[PDB]
RNA sequence: GCUACCUAAGAACAGCUAAAAGAGCACACCCGUCUAUGUAGCAAAAUAGUGGGAAGAUUUAUAGGUAGAGGCGACAAACCUA
RNA sequence: CCUCCGCAUAAGCCUGCGUCAGAUACUGACAAUUAACAGCCCAAUAUCUACAAUCAACCAACAAGUCAUUAUUACCCUCACUGUCAACCCAACACAGGCAUGCUCAUAAGGAAAGGUUAAAAAAAGUAAAAGGAACUCGGCAAAUCUUACCCC
RNA sequence: ACCUCGAUGUUGGAUCAGGACAUCCCGAUGGUGCAGCCGCUAUUAAAGGUUCGUUUGUUCAACGAUUAAAGUCCUACGUGAUCUGAGUUCAGACCGGAGUAAUCCAGGUCGGUUUCUAUCUACUUUAAUUCCUCCCUGUACGAAAGGACAAGAGAAAUAAGG
């Protein structure tokens, strides 16, 4: 009956856990991408 | 707005004040001679 | 605006040695009965507070080691137990933080 | 003119003030003892007391849960707020926080204070204690009290 | 190596409306209308907003050329290392 | 909480926050950037080379356009040299300015507007405002709205 | 042409106003070609007040509506280290005119950078006026027209302080 908020790192803070959560957000966008074209585009757009 | 009139580029540097250009004309030869007489450590650019 | 004349050293001494400028003697200093170092009456003793802070740092480092990661704050009370000490009935059901030293006399 | 203004002007604005207080209060909930500039501790003490009251309100209370969710930036502390602190102070009605001035900050000589939740597991602070009842003045006043009691 | 003009060979110009436009709205980009601040300033000409152009007579990186009785100039006696 | 950015190439600079020791993002010592990327090319003599590009297909042009070889003669027998670092350059400065290109089009990358306190004036930036709505002022400057019509050049 | 050209910044406007009285209004009084209402004039009075707008850069003036009144002046034509720059008064350019031209105009017109962190002096908390309404009163006065004072009552506006 008590809905505690999920215990996850902040998505905007400047910390290792927040960076990992942002990476997870990115990977979630990749997962949600339907077409393999979109998947590859999202996976390869950032050039480093 | 002003002050940054020096946009460095080694090609322009050497083609404008280089040893070869200075020796190209008699005036530049005399420039080098003046530097040598004064004792400059850097005759050309 | 710019100064019309140089201010003389006499005038400058007057200004900068006026008692309003001078540092005020503080009469609220007193000796700490615990350690004997000086402390301002209203302020906590620096020496004693540093003792407490260093012990707190040790305890908190043990707490962090036991937690093992971020966002792992316990949902139960905590008790610090020193060498030669065992949990009491009240301490039962409380996270035990074990410190490898004799209990400080001031700590109770 | 600031007659009756009760909130300090802190940070970069009202929102920044709220966020600074929120960070200090999250640190207080996590560590049970925080040393910070005196004015900020004074401003955050009331919010600490208010969180203790909201925790007393209980887990099921949606308003209390929303307040805790907003104020505790680290969500692992909301269970702490509702299951460790509020039960600890169920008996009490107020004064959950102890605030005491600390020697000025070495860096910028700032007025610093230490604020803690009472009854925490951490070592006790060197609290200022009143003079012993056995002092000369206190014994004389005890004589006064006894004389008055005998008279009545 | 700034700037005026030019030479060689390059590059940039989202989106929308229209349709092969020195066309319209509008990014990047170029400029600098008006205001405020600044005036030993962040700056020996800037900042914030506002604004003009933004497929062209456009903007721009690179190298080269024209030198003072001169050069270059869509003439402002402009610009030619503050 | 911010993200103008950021990461690379070019250009520029030239060791300019790597380790150690001393001082008090400095001094001295030690180390480092490894070619496939890029630069550094081409044996002669003649001789060829009308038909753009624009998804090049229709159309449509005008300003009429970056991209081609052959013939003979010589010739293989042998993967060097150089750049590779950085928080960086031009502005006397850790300068709110200047700074080409490719991707990212808001980021996975990069950052911190608050030294502490108080909350006086004056000043700067912003927000809100009773009724009125240009009466302000040189002028509707600024701000707020999105708004007609007529003149000079 | 006496100080100032090794700078005394300039006309209007904003802000704040200090002062004079030769008084525009309010007070007291004499005269009047003062019947009353408006007035005119003079003595005394500078405590207080002395409007907002349309063009125009305008100080002014004209005009509109008011007011008890919308005073004359001095203060570096007060006050730009408080502000604005519309005019004027640089560098650009057009029209008319002058000149061969450069360029110029007692001409017009469009645009055109307002610095200063205060050392010293000085300074930074010192019983209110006026209008109007009713009544007096349609009375006194006067041929009529028109039309009062004083006393009384009530209302406001500004200014000061909260
Ligand atoms: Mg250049
Ligand atoms: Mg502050
Ligand atoms: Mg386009
Ligand atoms: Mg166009
Ligand atoms: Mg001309
Ligand atoms: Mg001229
Ligand atoms: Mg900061
Ligand atoms: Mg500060
Ligand atoms: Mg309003
Ligand atoms: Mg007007
Ligand atoms: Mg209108
Ligand atoms: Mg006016
Ligand atoms: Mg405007
Ligand atoms: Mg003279
Ligand atoms: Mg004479
Ligand atoms: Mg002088
Ligand atoms: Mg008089
Ligand atoms: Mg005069
Ligand atoms: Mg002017
Ligand atoms: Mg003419
Ligand atoms: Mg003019
Ligand atoms: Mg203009
Ligand atoms: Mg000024
Ligand atoms: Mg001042
Ligand atoms: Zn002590």
């Amino acid at each position: 009956v008590a809905r505690y908020p999920p215990i996850v790192a902040s998505m905007t803070a400047d910390s290792k856990a927040a960076r990992l959560r942002r990476i997870e957000r990115w990977q979630a966008t990749v997962h949600a991408a339907e077409s393999v074209d979109e998947k590859l585009r999202i996976l390869t757009k950032m050039q480093f | 707005a002003r002050g940054n009139e020096y946009q460095p580029s080694n090609i322009k540097r050497k083609n404008k004040h280089g040893w070869v250009r200075r020796l190209s004309t008699p005036a530049g030869v005399q420039v080098i001679l003046r530097r040598m007489l004064k004792g400059r450590k850097s005759l050309s650019h | 605006a710019a100064p019309k004349n140089r201010r003389t050293i006499e005038v400058n001494r007057c200004r900068r040695r006026n008692p309003q400028k001078l540092i005020k003697v503080k009469n609220n200093i007193d000796v700490c009965p615990e350690c004997g170092h000086l402390k301002q009456k209203h302020v906590l003793c620096a020496y004693c507070y540093e003792k407490v802070c260093k012990e707190t740092a040790e305890i908190r480092r043990q707490i962090g080691k036991q937690e093992g990661g971020p966002f792992k704050a316990p949902t139960i009370e905590t008790v610090v137990l020193y060498t030669g000490e065992t949990p009491s009935e009240q301490d039962q059901g409380k996270r035990i933080i074990e410190r490898d030293r004799k209990r400080p006399s001031w700590f109770t | 003119i600031s007659h009756g203004r009760v909130f300090r002007r802190m940070g970069l604005g009202p929102e920044s003030r709220i966020h600074l207080l929120r960070n200090l209060l999250t640190g207080l909930v996590r560590h049970e003892r925080i040393e910070a500039p005196w004015a900020r501790v004074d401003e955050m003490r009331g919010y600490a007391e208010k969180l203790i009251d909201y925790g007393k309100l209980g887990d099921t209370n949606e308003r209390a849960m929303r307040m805790a969710d907003f104020w505790l930036t680290e969500k692992d502390l909301i269970p702490k707020l509702f299951q460790v602190l509020a039960p600890r102070y169920k008996d009490q009605t107020g004064g959950y926080t102890r605030m005491l001035q600390i020697p000025n900050r070495s860096l910028d000589r700032a007025k610093m204070a230490v604020i803690e939740y009472k009854g925490n597991c951490l070592p006790p602070l060197p609290l200022p204690r009143r003079d012993s009842h056995l002092t000369l003045l206190n014994q004389l006043l005890q004589g006064l009290r006894q004389d008055l009691r005998q008279s009545q």
